[PDB]
C-alpha cells in the first residue's frame, strides 16, 4: 500500500560467516582456482 | 601405465641427464698391403700384398 511496503531476502553467507582467517584452517579440500603466495607461486610456477 | 585414465599434465622439463662418454680413443689404421714385411727402396721398390 501507499506506504508498507514488503521485503523478500537471501542470507549472503559469504558475507557472514567466511570473514576473517577460517578459510585457511581448512584441509583436505580440493581447491580449483585461488591466487597464490609468493612461496606457492614459485612452485605451482612450471604450470602456469 | 597405459590407459588414458590420469590427470591433465602440461609441465615436463628435463630433469636429470646421465651419459657414457667416449673418454678415450681406438684407431683402425686400414690400408692394403702387408705392413710388416719388405718395402724396399725409392729405385727397387716392393709392394707386399
Amino acid at each position: 500500500n501507499d506506504k508498507v511496503c514488503e521485503l523478500s531476502l537471501v542470507p549472503d553467507v559469504v558475507m557472514t560467516y567466511t570473514q576473517g582467517n577460517v578459510l585457511n584452517t581448512l584441509n583436505n579440500v580440493n581447491v580449483i582456482r585461488q591466487h597464490y603466495t609468493q612461496t606457492e607461486y614459485e612452485q605451482n610456477l612450471e604450470q602456469i | 601405465r597405459s590407459n588414458n585414465d590420469v590427470l591433465a599434465t602440461s609441465t615436463m622439463r628435463v630433469h636429470a641427464i646421465k651419459s657414457e662418454l667416449f673418454t678415450q680413443l681406438e684407431y683402425i689404421l686400414t690400408i692394403g698391403a702387408n705392413l710388416r714385411k719388405s718395402f724396399g727402396t725409392a729405385e727397387k721398390p716392393k709392394f707386399p700384398s
